């Protein structure tokens, strides 16, 4: 899902996200037995990174933590 | 003796419709079919609209069967395919547009300009375009249903508004065999037909008071209309062909969330609208 | 056209725009127009645009008639031609079908099967045999 | 000598056929005997599309029987006629297809598995007669739509999808009834006419949500 | 020129082919649709009404179509 | 030429008939008005009885809508 939704931003290599954040994600935000309702959630993260990157462009790769998730 | 005058006039019909196809008709269908052939379906979508067309044609002119296809025939090519309207714009510009239509709700704004985001992220890129739904749940007095032109304004973006909820015929969704007496394509083909984009703005008002059980379920038919990427080979009882519905933006209106099936449920992108404060109840008076 | 071989000789516009505006060939709405009109040069202009219009209806209608009565004669010879071809070949497969079909009930027949039932299905073969065109009855007579 | 009466009034029949009957009788001797040579047509659908073959030649004077049953006979000519795809021979490649579409699903992904290893051992046709059928039960949020369209590509078999969402009269999923307008938008068939193989992976909407009307 | 030349054509093949069959058809639209121009709808819906009537203005009398086309 | 015929002769008996049954169907719809004439009922419900009368002679007859019609 995660390459699918990055291609689908067009922002290829400019986000990244660690395996304990998204233990966090299905724990607190989407509880549904299929998986659905969690893509809408993960276009939603690079949604809202576009959003920074169109008036603010960073260099690299950004690493998104367990602590990070409210911003996005 | 009645039979020939009868026959004399039939020929007479004929030579004025012969009259009629020459402008109607022949080049002015030519015309019209190199033009869907530049901005039509997809050839291999194209295919059954192709399988009507022959018949109608080849049926004899003025024939009602050839009227019956050519309908058909018809919704295909006025439908719009491959024809969107221009693409992501200045956010600075529409921000002001969005503020000023609506004061407040922050979060539906939010959504709006962040769609325009990563249209400006994938400009000239090659991957697949998905326009997302959108559903807003509120009391009725929530301004949602002016939702329609506020954000069509802020795109500039075509919109049209559908009633449904509160309806029991699946064969208004997915229209119905063309078999049947007449012909209606689903609703949302209806609403679509005059906008020559395919990505419109398309609000489905109150569909909370969709009711089922009895007759075919309008619910059960916008399972394969909301289908997140079936949508994109989207086969309706009256449209054989496998409609691209990816990229038409969808606005649904709801008053709760809890009288709404399962599937539809956990299908949407859900956005709430609590109400109002009453400060900003006194500046929206002030203002608007 | 008696009207119009005996006053040639005068070239006056408001004479000729009398000539051409008297053969009332449109409704009395247009005739109180050139009835009341001060303006003689615009009769003629005016009875011009009625007698053009009149002009393309003048040979419409005529190749109205040449289309209706060509089509007459092709649909005539075009009816004979492909009735018989056809009637040649449905006379063929209604001999190939009921009346191969009914062979073979006979052949089932030695049974001494009723042909109550035949004799109905023969009044609508007899019927059908005769119409060598069209009969969709004569398939369901098949079936049946 | 009879033989060669038989063989003359085939020909004329073609003949007339062919001059007359714009894109069914020229179409016929053109491409519908190619067609039986591609697809094959059963002696019984044959010997009555020859039966109503001579029946609608009355193309250029006009005849809506002529068209619905020209309809009807294309309908009959692309739809596949025990005509098989290339059989799969590497079921372990099938399992990596498999395995590169969808995580997990051990239990579909092996019954697919079984049913493609009873069928590379049928000895004798005894299994081919039932055609093996699945249900898929569960939330509405797992991937089962898809599933179809994974399992098709892994087979090699062509995929087509059926709007079972909503079903409401009768022989709205089923081929309409002939005689009429002639045209039906989707069907059963019309899935077959998708796809060219006798043996595809069709996948519908939904079971428990469709038919629902009076009249069917 | 035309469009009042089609205009004209279809008015008076309207009244001779309901003259022989069913006067009160065709050309009881036609007159009826000559009213609603000057009784003019939105914009949007009399170019439907009048593409609606033009492919009815084709068939043949009494279609199962044109029983409900023109009480539409 | 004998389907010709036989045509012939059974418009023959269509002329029998339509002399007696076919005269009493005309004199079936005279009498209809003929009913819509002596009830009496007001202007209104007079148009609506011609109109619905009109609509149903310019359509031919076996159809399911018709039987409503008739009937209605
Ligand atoms: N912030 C706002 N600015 C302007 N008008 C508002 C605002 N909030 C609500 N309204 C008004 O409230 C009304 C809500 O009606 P409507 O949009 O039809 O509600 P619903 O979407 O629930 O059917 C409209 O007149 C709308 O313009
Ligand atoms: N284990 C999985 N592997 C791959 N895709 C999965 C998996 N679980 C869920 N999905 C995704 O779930 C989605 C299901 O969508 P679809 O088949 O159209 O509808 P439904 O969820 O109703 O079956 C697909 O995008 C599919 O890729």
């Amino acid at each position: 899902l995660w390459p699918k939704q990055v291609r689908e931003s067009g922002m290829e290599g400019r986000i990244e996200v660690t395996d304990a954040a998204i233990l966090r994600v299905i724990s607190e935000y989407t509880r549904e037995a299929g998986v659905r309702g969690l893509e809408r959630e993960l276009g939603k993260i690079a949604r809202k990174g576009a959003k920074f990157w169109l008036e603010g462009a960073w260099e690299g790769l950004r690493t998104i933590d367990a602590s990070d998730i409210p911003t996005y | 003796d009645t039979n020939q005058r009868e026959y004399y006039l039939r020929e007479q019909m004929k030579a004025i419709q012969k009259e009629l196809g020459g402008e109607d008709g022949l080049s002015d269908l030519e015309a019209l079919r190199k033009k869907i052939e530049e901005v039509g379906m997809p050839e291999a979508v194209k295919t059954k609209a192709l399988k009507e067309l022959d018949r109608l044609e080849r049926m004899q002119q003025g024939s009602p069967e050839a009227t019956v296809a050519r309908t058909y025939l018809d919704w295909l090519t006025e439908v719009p395919w491959s024809k969107a309207d221009p693409e992501v714009l200045d956010i600075n510009h529409t921000r002001q547009v969005l503020d000023e239509d609506h004061y407040g709700l922050k979060d539906v704004k939010e959504r709006i300009l962040e769609y325009l985001a990563v249209r400006q992220l994938t400009q000239g890129l090659d991957v697949r375009n998905k326009a997302p739904i959108l559903v807003l749940v509120g009391p009725p007095g929530v301004g949602k249903t002016s939702l329609g032109r506020s954000i069509a304004r802020s795109m500039n973006r075509k919109f049209h508004r559908i009633s449904l909820g509160g309806v029991r015929d699946e064969a208004e969704i997915r229209g119905h065999r063309r078999t049947y007496i007449g012909a209606m394509p689903g609703k949302l083909i209806h609403a679509m037909k005059q906008v020559g984009v395919i990505n419109p703005v398309i609000l489905l008002d109150e569909i909370d008071k969709m009711s089922s059980d009895w007759r075919g379920d309008p619910a059960s038919a916008m399972l394969e209309v909301l289908d997140p990427e079936q949508n994109n080979t989207f086969t309706d009882h009256y449209l054989d062909v496998p409609y691209d519905l990816s990229k038409v933006f969808f606005i649904t209106t709801a008053n709760t969330l809890q009288t709404i099936p399962r599937p539809l449920l956990d299908r949407m992108e859900v956005i709430e609208i609590p109400g109002y404060t009453n400060m900003e109840k006194q500046a929206i008076a002030r203002q608007y | 056209r008696y009207q119009l071989e005996a006053v040639k000789g005068t070239s006056d516009p408001a004479m000729l725009a009398d000539t051409i505006a008297y053969h009332a060939t449109w409704t009395v709405a247009e005739k109180q127009e050139i009835l009341e009109l001060t303006d003689l040069e615009a009769r003629l202009k005016k009875v011009l645009g009625l007698l053009s219009r009149d002009l393309e209806r003048f040979e419409l209608d005529k190749r109205v008639a040449q289309r209706v009565k060509e089509q007459m004669d092709t649909n005539q010879r075009e009816y004979y031609l492909r009735e018989q071809m056809k009637a040649i070949q449905k006379e063929l497969g209604g001999e190939d079908g009921l009346s191969d079909l009914e062979a073979l009930r006979k052949k089932i027949e030695e049974v001494g099967m009723p042909e109550a039932v035949k004799t109905k299905a023969l009044k609508e073969l007899d019927r059908l045999e005769r119409m060598q065109q069209g009969s969709p009855e004569a398939t369901v007579a098949r079936t049946y």
